[PDB]
């Protein structure tokens, strides 16, 4: 399973959640930004490591980071 | 005393090139495939 | 301040004014660190004192007709015996190194443990010239100025001999014979394109 | 050259200066190794091999123990044979 | 889950074939194993080193055994000039009769390989004369191999495992290794030369059976204990001495003749005896420098702490470096590879020009192979030196504990370092390539007098300082009135000057404009390879494109296509790219060494002087001209003894070209292709009864770069090895 | 050697003068793809004295940027 | 305050004086693990015990006129062929030594075959233990003296002593180390 971390520079644009092709991320309420919402990564066991979320994050440096880790059938994206 | 027999290559070349590799590959293939208890 | 090495210049701040022989000369600011300057202050006096002995000794040998400073140790090479003022000495090179190494180690080691003393006085000033400690300013200035002059002179001895091969007294005689035709501009060594 | 005079003579000089000249200086520099601290703090056999288990006490007033005698004597022997060996090269045929 | 690998649960849980590949590839990265502690890390490494030592002594034993069993050492020693050494016998059932006859040579019973490693000249020089001498050495080293293997087992046992602090006693290890490992070993080797090697070179047998009753010198130890050490340098071997015989021999055991033995064209044994005695004294003395349990010596931490320039030019200086070096194995390994890698180059440089083994010079194939062998090994070691320096920064570097010291300040001006290496590489490449192309155009248009030939005056001036009188500089040793010439005129200059002014040996070969261009190409190789490796290390911890690269490790595929694309952004990839430039650099060095020597060995040095100034000459007169015999090893009319090198020559081209596939085409193409193969197997009747246990997948991104680089390197090495040996051996051997 | 350096410094100095000149404009990027020929010719002729102008910038300390005004990566 | 090898040197802590012959001599601190010191103490005696017999054998053989010199005994041929001697020795010594080790592990003392300690005559006490070590150490030093004196002088132990007694100042290590050609040229 890969590791996905959300850092406190998130502005709650939701672009990472829309970009993710496996519904790994979601938005949750927060008080640390104007949007009052923060990205969350509750389902990292389904993450494949494409890093489409990082491509979509506007903040600099990124507020969502993916650290490729142990491989499995789900993280290796196998249908066999 | 040291000199090996004149027929040593006939036995050792096939042994180390065809026989031991076969047993080594079989040993390694079984080992990697073996499942933990 | 004993003067200004470059008239119109500003003396470096890190050079204290009362330091003997302070002309404000430090283009490369080597004495900027106080700890380094303290070591340099001692080394200049020691270098100057040895240079004064060396220049006096080098000139004395040739003035009295015993050769030049450069030829003095040749006896230990060719196979001759040492001589001092024409008086034969019974020692050989390997023996001489023994006395010097032990003797100089004792003296220099004793000086080294003093932790930077450069004006001991006491037994080293039997006649009491600097016993006053108030009028010593001029004597310290005279010592360093003659010391710096001697250091420059000895470099002249080495540099001149490497170019012409003659002793310091012989070189002086040759300059006076033909001042315009016998100088560093006529070596054929110092200025390659002349 | 006579080996007995040269080797003994050089050793005496190096023992004499070591005992009377550089003993104070040498000891002060040895304390600069104290500022860093001990090598290890352990109680295993391999940790014990890095400690001064035996302290070489001496009755000499200045503390010139045997380890110092070995150090300064070795330099004298090394210098003594350098002098003898170099002097031997004089009057050598085809060498 | 699967058992293998036992050291990583992440790999063992992987259901794909990546588990097999990655398990092999992470076996020796002990720091990454599950449950690893610092103390267990050092004990495993200590055990692994015993295994490496046992392999080295077993490999050496195998060489000694096979030469004695199947070689012609006893025949070769009689006439080393006109006999090709034998490496080992051939038993290949695939051979045809013409092949069996072709490889029968040297008076051997059957087919054999000719040795190129120079062990014959080495062993003959050190006093070996019979096959039984080699047999006893082989059994002795096999026993030594066993002992080290046992020691590796012993020190893993409960009561013999050293503690962590034992491995970090720097002062004690340096004292022993300098005085004992270096000093005593060199003193012992002097004993062999004085007692065995030198007498054997003078026709007197000395073995274990009689060496206690044979006097190495007529005056036995009286000169040694009386200080009259000059007695050992009297009556050296005369210029008429015939090596291995008592005619023309002398009596001295320690000399400084300084030249080459006239017959063997190699260094005198009495000089190599005095050499090893001299450094042994220096190394034994140097090993009494550091602190131990006896209250004298330096502590390395104190030395580093002291050396801070008072002006603050180096910041904190060397403060904190003792822990930085003493706690990081990658820092220590980087210093070991950098030092050993440079010394490997030095061995190659000095062995070809100061041949130490009798009759080594005349064996052209051996000299070519030995120089190429060690230069390629040095090149790999240097790349590893920088790789582990990059690994140190990611894994072991601690910014807080290195605050303001020299190491930290290197990262402060890393852009300046990289920018200037970039400028030097560009400058050398532009003007080096430009001058070659200019000279090529002039040759093409038929005006060889219009080309730009720059005389290597600076290097020719160095050769004058050493006594080469060809250039007429009359400088230092080239002038008979200088003090340098006079002082050494009674010790070693007569022999040294005689050798350096002999133009038939490789001691300071004459150089010209052809050597000017090649040397500047070598500089381009060194600077560019350093640029790639140095960037990989200084940028390892992060960069503007990836500020937090340290959090991902030394080796990772990429950071994805975002931010413009980040392919080959890790420090592992900088090393991967630098290996190509290392091969390119060592290739230029070995082409230059080989071509300049082939022309010398044929007597026609003018060919190199004329054809080496433009790049068509290299392609025409070196690569194309010298391939004629190689590619005729087998042809439609038959084959000869070179057919193995002809076959290996194409074998290299194939492995090299196969590597392009792993480097050009990347993973995504192959993973999708494998998915139809998985579909095909499952739907095929009579085959879907059989099935796999590891799900097939394409190689990883990082794996294919290594696999592609391995094929590239292997094909590189095997192609040139076959050409180097075949061109040299066929021409003369 | 000194023939080439004069021309090489000429080309480099002229380009640096032009690059500084357009940094003050509203849209520097559009002044780089589309060259301001009247300005370039003006700077082309004044470059003949680059060694004099280059040295005077060095002594006045305006040749180099300040270390604090240059971006660098984390270290 | 027992006597120590160096005047005015307090013995190191790991040496308590319990062992026989404990003079506090361990400049390298080799014995500091209680598990190794016990092994070394047993190892000291066995090396000394073999040295004591060896020194007596060399002296006894020389005093009884046995030839050739003790360093040429192997070359001489005896009733049993040299090839047969080694297998006999290997089996016999292997048995004695293996049982020697087995008893030491169980009891921690020294003995013979199945008896640990092996003191049939009942002579055993702290004084006897001390006397064994001091005589053992002397034999160990003595044997090395024989080996080196054979190398340099090439004379048997008693033969060397007589030469020194006859000509003390003329004959000594100073003479032999500077006359190897003369002595070895005979
Ligand atoms: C206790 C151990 C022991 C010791 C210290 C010696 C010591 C010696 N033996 Mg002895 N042996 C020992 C046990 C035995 N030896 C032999 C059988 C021999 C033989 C057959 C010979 C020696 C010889 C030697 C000498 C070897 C000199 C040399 O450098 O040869 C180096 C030689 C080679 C490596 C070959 C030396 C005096 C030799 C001798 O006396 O020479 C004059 C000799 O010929 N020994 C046997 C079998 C019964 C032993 C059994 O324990
Ligand atoms: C205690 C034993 C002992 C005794 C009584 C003697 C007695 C004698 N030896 Mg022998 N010898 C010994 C030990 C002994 N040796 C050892 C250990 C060695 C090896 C270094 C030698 C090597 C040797 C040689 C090479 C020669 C003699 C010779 C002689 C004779 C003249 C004296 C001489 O030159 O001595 C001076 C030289 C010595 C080496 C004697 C040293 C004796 C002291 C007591 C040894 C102390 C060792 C010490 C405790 C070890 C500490 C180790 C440390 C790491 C803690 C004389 C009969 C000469 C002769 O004429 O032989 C026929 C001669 O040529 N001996
Ligand atoms: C690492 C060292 C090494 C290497 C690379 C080789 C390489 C070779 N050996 Mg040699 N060999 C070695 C050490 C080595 N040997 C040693 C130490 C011995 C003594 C036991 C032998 C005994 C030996 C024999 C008897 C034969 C070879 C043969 C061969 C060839 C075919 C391989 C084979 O049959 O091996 C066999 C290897 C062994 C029996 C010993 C292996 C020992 C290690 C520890 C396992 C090949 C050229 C054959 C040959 O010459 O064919 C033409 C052959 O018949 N070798
Ligand atoms: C060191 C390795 C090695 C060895 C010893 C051999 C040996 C042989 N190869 Mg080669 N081969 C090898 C590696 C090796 N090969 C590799 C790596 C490849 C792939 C690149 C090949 C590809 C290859 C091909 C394509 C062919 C050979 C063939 C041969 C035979 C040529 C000589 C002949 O006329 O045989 C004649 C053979 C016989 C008279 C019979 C020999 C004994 C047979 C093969 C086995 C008997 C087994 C026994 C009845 C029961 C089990 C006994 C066992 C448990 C002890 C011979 C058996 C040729 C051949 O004839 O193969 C059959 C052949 O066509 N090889
Ligand atoms: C004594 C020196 C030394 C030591 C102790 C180590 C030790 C280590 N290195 Mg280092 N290294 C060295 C030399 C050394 N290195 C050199 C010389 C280089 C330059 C080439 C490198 C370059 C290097 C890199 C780039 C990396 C390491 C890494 C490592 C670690 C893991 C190694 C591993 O798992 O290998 C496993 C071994 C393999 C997968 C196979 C190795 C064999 C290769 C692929 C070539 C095979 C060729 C083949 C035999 C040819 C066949 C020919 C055919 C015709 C038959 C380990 C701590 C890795 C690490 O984790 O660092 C933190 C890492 O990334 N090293
Ligand atoms: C023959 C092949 C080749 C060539 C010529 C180069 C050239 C270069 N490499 Mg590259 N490289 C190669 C293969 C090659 N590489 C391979 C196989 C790899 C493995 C992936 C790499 C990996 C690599 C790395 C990792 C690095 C380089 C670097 C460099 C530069 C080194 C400095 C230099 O020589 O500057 C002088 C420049 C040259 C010799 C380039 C050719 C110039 C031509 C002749 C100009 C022609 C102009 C003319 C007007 C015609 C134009 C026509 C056109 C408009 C139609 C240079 C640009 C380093 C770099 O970029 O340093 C700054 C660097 O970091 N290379
Ligand atoms: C087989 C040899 C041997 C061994 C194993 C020992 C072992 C021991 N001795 Mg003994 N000793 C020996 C020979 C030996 N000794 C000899 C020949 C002498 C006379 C010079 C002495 C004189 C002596 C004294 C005066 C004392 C000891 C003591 C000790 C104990 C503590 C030191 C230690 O751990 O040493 C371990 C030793 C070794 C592992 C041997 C290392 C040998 C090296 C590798 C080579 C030495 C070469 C030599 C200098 C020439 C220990 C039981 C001390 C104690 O308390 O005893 C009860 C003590 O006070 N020994
Ligand atoms: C370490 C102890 C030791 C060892 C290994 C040897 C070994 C040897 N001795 Mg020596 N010997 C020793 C102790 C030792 N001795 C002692 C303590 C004495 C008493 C003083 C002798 C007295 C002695 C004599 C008188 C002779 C030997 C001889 C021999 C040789 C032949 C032995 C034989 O045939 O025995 C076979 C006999 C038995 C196994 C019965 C033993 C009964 C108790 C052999 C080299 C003989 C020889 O040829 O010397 C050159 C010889 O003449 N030895
Ligand atoms: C008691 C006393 C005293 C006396 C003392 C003495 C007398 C001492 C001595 C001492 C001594 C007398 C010492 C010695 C030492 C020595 C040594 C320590 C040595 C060493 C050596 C070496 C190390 C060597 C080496 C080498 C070799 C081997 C070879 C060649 C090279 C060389 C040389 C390097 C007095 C009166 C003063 C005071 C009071 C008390
Ligand atoms: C990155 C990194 C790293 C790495 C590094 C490296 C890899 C390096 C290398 C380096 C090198 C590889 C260097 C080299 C150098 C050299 C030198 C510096 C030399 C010198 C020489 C000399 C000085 C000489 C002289 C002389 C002559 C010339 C002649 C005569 C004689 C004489 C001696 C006088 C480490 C690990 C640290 C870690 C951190 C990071
Ligand atoms: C031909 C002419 C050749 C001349 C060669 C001269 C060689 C000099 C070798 C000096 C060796 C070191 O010896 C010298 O070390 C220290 C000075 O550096 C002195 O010792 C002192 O030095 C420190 C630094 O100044 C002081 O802070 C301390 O009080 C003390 O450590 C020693 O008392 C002296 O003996």
């Amino acid at each position: 399973a890969h590791i996905v971390k959300i850092y406190d520079t998130c502005i709650g644009c939701t672009q990472c959640v829309r970009a993710c092709p496996l519904d790994v991320l979601e938005m949750v309420p927060w008080d640390g930004c104007k949007a009052s919402q923060m990205a969350s990564a509750p389902r990292t066991e389904d993450c494949v490591g494409c890093k489409r979320c990082e491509t979509a994050c506007p903040t600099d440096f990124l507020s969502v980071r993916v650290y490729l880790g142990s491989e499995s059938t789900r993280s290796m994206g196998l249908s066999y | 005393p040291f000199v090996p027999p004149s027929w040593a290559p006939s036995v050792f070349v096939p042994l180390t090139g065809l026989v031991l590799p076969a047993i080594a590959m079989a040993t390694l293939f079984v080992y990697i495939e073996k499942e933990a208890p | 301040k004993a003067g200004n090495w470059l008239p119109g210049s500003d003396a470096p701040a890190w050079l204290p004014d009362d330091l003997p022989g302070n002309y404000g000369f430090d283009p490369l600011s080597l004495g900027k660190e106080p700890a380094s300057l303290k070591r340099f202050t001692e080394s200049e006096v020691i270098h100057g004192r040895w240079a004064m002995l060396g220049v006096a000794g080098s000139l004395a040998v040739e003035l009295l007709g015993y050769g030049n400073w450069y030829d003095a140790p040749l006896w230990a090479v060719n196979g001759g015996k040492a001589t001092w003022f024409g008086i034969e000495v019974p020692f050989d090179l390997n023996a001489l190194l023994a006395f010097e190494f032990v003797a100089m180690a004792a003296a220099e080691g004793q000086r080294g443990d003093a932790g930077g003393v450069v004006y001991p006085g006491g037994a080293f000033d039997p006649l009491g010239f600097a016993k006053d400690s108030s009028k010593s300013g001029e004597l310290k200035l005279k010592e360093i100025k003659n010391g710096r002059l001697a250091m420059v002179a000895f470099l002249g001895f080495v540099a001149q001999h490497a170019a012409t091969g003659k002793g310091p007294i012989a070189a002086l005689g040759e300059h006076l014979a033909n001042p315009w035709g016998a100088n560093f501009a006529t070596n054929g060594i110092s200025v390659p394109f002349f | 050259l006579d080996p007995q005079i040269v080797i003994s003579g050089s050793t005496a000089a190096f023992l004499a200066i070591g005992r009377f000249v550089f003993l104070g200086y040498q000891r002060r520099e040895a304390n600069f190794d104290s500022t860093v601290g001990p090598k290890t703090t352990g109680a295993t056999y391999f940790d014990d091999l890095q400690k001064n288990s035996t302290i070489f006490a001496t009755n000499d007033p200045a503390g010139f123990n045997i380890i110092d005698v070995a150090g300064w004597g070795a330099l004298g022997h090394a210098v003594g044979f350098a002098v003898l060996a170099i002097n031997s090269l004089q009057g050598a045929n085809l060498s | 889950t699967k058992l293998f690998p036992k050291f990583s649960q992440g790999l063992a849980q992987d259901p794909t074939t990546r588990r097999i590949w990655y398990g092999l590839a992470m076996a020796h990265d002990f720091e990454s194993h599950d449950g690893m502690t610092e103390e267990n890390l050092y004990q495993k490494i200590f055990a692994s080193h015993f295994g490496q030592l046992s392999i080295i002594f077993l490999w050496t034993s195998g060489n000694l055994f096979h030469v004695a069993w199947q070689g012609n050492f006893e025949q070769w020693v009689t006439d080393p000039v006109h006999i090709r050494p034998i490496a080992h016998a051939i038993w290949d059932p695939h051979f045809g009769q013409p092949a069996v006859e072709a490889f029968t040579r040297g008076g051997a019973s059957g087919p054999v390989n000719i040795s190129t490693s120079g062990v014959y000249q080495w062993w003959y020089t050190i006093g070996m004369r019979t096959n039984q001498d080699l047999y006893v050495g082989s059994v002795f080293l096999a026993l030594v191999s066993a002992i080290f293997l046992f020691a590796g087992w012993l020190h893993l046992q409960p009561n013999f495992q050293p503690s962590l602090s034992w491995f970090k006693d720097a002062e004690s290890r340096l004292n022993h290794h300098l005085s004992g490992l270096f000093g005593v070993s060199s003193l012992a080797w002097t004993g062999h030369l004085v007692h065995v090697a030198i007498p054997e070179s003078r026709g007197q047998h000395v073995g274990w059976d009689n060496f206690l009753s044979v006097l190495p010198h007529p005056q036995g130890l009286t000169p040694f204990f009386t200080g009259n050490w000059a007695a050992y340098a009297q009556s050296p071997d005369t210029a008429s001495h015939v090596f291995g015989t008592a005619q023309g021999s002398g009596q001295a055991i320690l000399t400084f003749l300084g030249g080459f033995h006239p017959q063997t064209q190699s260094l005198w044994l009495t000089d190599m005896a005095h050499h090893h005695l001299a450094i042994a004294v220096i190394f034994i003395v140097a090993g009494h420098m550091y602190r131990t349990n006896f209250g004298i010596g330096h502590r390395m931490q104190a030395i580093l702490e002291a050396h801070t320039p008072p002006s603050g030019s180096l910041g904190a200086g060397h403060k904190g470096l003792f822990d930085t070096v003493n706690n990081s194995l990658h820092f220590q390994l980087g210093l070991a590879l950098a030092s050993v890698g440079t010394i490997t180059s030095l061995v190659a440089q000095h062995m070809y020009s100061l041949p130490p083994y009798a009759f080594q010079a005349i064996d052209f194939t051996t000299q070519a192979a030995l120089y190429t062998h060690h230069q390629y090994i040095a090149g790999f070691i240097m790349c590893g030196a920088f790789a582990h320096g990059a690994i140190f920064f990611i894994r072991d570097y601690d910014p807080e504990q290195n605050k303001g010291n020299v190491l930290a300040r290197m990262l402060d001006h890393k852009e300046a370092l990289i920018s200037h290496l970039s400028w030097v590489s560009l400058f050398l490449g532009f003007h080096t390539l430009g001058l070659y192309v200019h000279n090529d155009v002039m040759q093409a248009f038929g005006t060889p007098e219009k080309q730009i030939l720059i005389e290597p005056v600076f290097a020719q001036w160095i050769q004058a300082a050493h006594g080469k009188a060809l250039y007429g500089f009359d400088f230092l040793l080239s002038s008979k009135t200088s003090a340098a010439f006079a002082n050494g005129q009674s010790l070693w200059l007569p022999g040294w000057l005689d050798a350096i002014n002999n133009n038939q040996n490789s001691l300071f070969l004459t150089i010209g404009p052809g050597d000017f261009l090649v040397h500047h190409a070598i500089a381009l190789g060194l600077h560019t390879t350093t640029l790639i490796l140095v960037k990989g290390a200084l940028d390892a911890r992060g960069s503007k494109l990836m500020p937090d690269k340290k959090d991902f490790g030394y080796s990772f595929p990429c950071d994805g296509p975002g931010r413009g694309g980040t392919c080959d952004i890790s420090a592992y990839d900088a090393f991967y790219l630098a290996v190509f430039w290392m091969l390119n650099t060592i290739g230029w060095v070995t082409f230059y060494w080989h071509w300049k020597h082939l022309t010398l060995w044929q007597g026609n040095v003018a060919q190199f002087d004329e054809s080496s100034t433009y790049l068509m000459g290299w392609l025409r007169d070196y690569l194309w001209l010298n391939s004629s015999q190689l590619i005729n090893g087998y042809n439609p009319f038959g084959m000869n003894s070179l057919s193995v090198w002809a076959w290996t020559f194409l074998f290299g081209h194939l492995i090299y070209a196969t590597g392009f596939m792993f480097l050009i085409s990347w993973r995504g193409y192959w993973q999708e292709l494998i998915e139809t193969l998985v579909w095909a197997h499952e739907k095929t009747p009579l085959a879907n009864l059989v099935y796999w246990k590891d799900k097939p997948v394409a190689l990883s991104i990082v794996q294919a770069r290594l696999v592609g680089l391995a094929h590239f390197s292997v094909g590189y090495i095997f192609t040139y090895a076959a050409f180097l040996i075949a061109s040299t051996s066929g021409r003369f051997g | 050697t000194f023939g080439f350096l004069y021309v090489a410094g000429y080309i480099g100095y002229v380009g640096r003068q032009y690059l500084i000149a357009v940094k003050g404009e509203a849209k520097p990027t559009d002044k780089e793809i589309i060259i301001d020929v009247p300005l370039a010719t003006k700077l082309a002729w004044q470059g003949a004295g680059w060694p004099l102008a280059a040295v005077q910038e060095l002594q006045r300390g305006t040749l180099l940027e300040k270390e604090e005004n240059i971006t660098v990566s984390p270290r | 305050a027992r006597p120590t090898w160096l005047p005015g040197l307090n013995p190191p802590a790991h040496l308590k004086g319990a062992l026989a012959g404990d003079n506090g001599f361990d400049p390298l601190g080799l014995g500091q693990d209680e598990g190794r010191l016990k092994w070394y103490a047993e190892a000291e005696k066995t090396n000394g015990r073999w040295a004591m017999m060896a020194v007596a054998g060399i002296l006894g053989q020389e005093l009884l006129g046995v030839t050739p010199a003790w360093w040429e005994a192997g070359a001489k041929e005896y009733d049993i062929p040299a090839q047969a001697l080694t297998p006999i020795e290997f089996i016999v010594m292997g048995f004695l030594e293996i049982k020697r080790y087995q008893g030491f592990k169980q009891t921690g003392t020294s003995g013979f075959i199945n008896s640990f300690p092996f003191d049939p005559a009942g002579m055993n006490s702290p004084s006897m233990a001390t006397k064994e070590v001091k005589n053992g150490r002397l034999a160990m030093v003595a044997f090395i003296g024989f080996c080196v004196q054979a190398l340099a002088t090439r004379t048997q132990p008693i033969e060397g002593l007589t030469a020194h007694l006859a000509d003390p100042f003329g004959k000594n290590i100073t003479y032999y180390l500077t006359h190897l050609p003369e002595t070895l040229g005979s």
